[PDB]
């Protein structure tokens, strides 16, 4: 039903047992995100 | 076979084949560290237009 | 990147295709990079 991917499919061992790539157009990792926390201190009391 | 550091190219791909990548590589530049710098603006750069 | 290179019908590229992949898999790859890619100082400094 289709004969070629144009999508970000990770070059990986066991999708390229049965199909073929191409040499990688982006190089890339796998990296963790997370929510930023406290954007600024309070400082309510100037007393400290 | 010719393993090593090869980089992969277009003119030398049109005539022997290569295998996957498995180092990254392009072409980048070195300079010499020199003294640090702050900015300019310091004297009022750390305040808020609102103060 | 890097590579190796073949014979232009080495038959041999399959095999070392699906090879070098299976690593990436595991980290094996990654470890070899902590023994001889590796070093100090990946700083600031008063002026």
């Amino acid at each position: 039903q289709a004969d070629m991917i144009v999508a970000p499919l990770t070059i990986n061992n066991e999708r390229a047992q049965y199909i073929e790539f191409s040499k990688p157009f982006k190089y890339q990792g796998l990296t963790i995100l997370v929510k930023k926390e406290i954007p600024r201190s309070t400082l309510d009391s100037f007393m400290q | 076979m010719a393993i090593g550091s090869l980089t992969i190219n277009e003119e030398r791909s049109e005539i022997v084949d290569f295998s996957v990548p498995f180092v990254e590589t392009g072409i980048s530049v070195m300079v010499a560290r020199s003294n640090g710098t702050v900015s300019p603006s310091a004297f009022l750069e750390p305040y808020s237009p609102a103060v | 990147g890097y590579g190796i290179a073949l014979h232009k019908g080495s038959r041999w590229k399959r095999p070392i295709d699906l090879a070098l992949l299976q690593f990436l898999g595991d980290d094996e790859i990654e470890m070899l990079e902590r023994l001889w890619l590796s070093g100090i100082c990946h700083e600031v400094m008063s002026s």
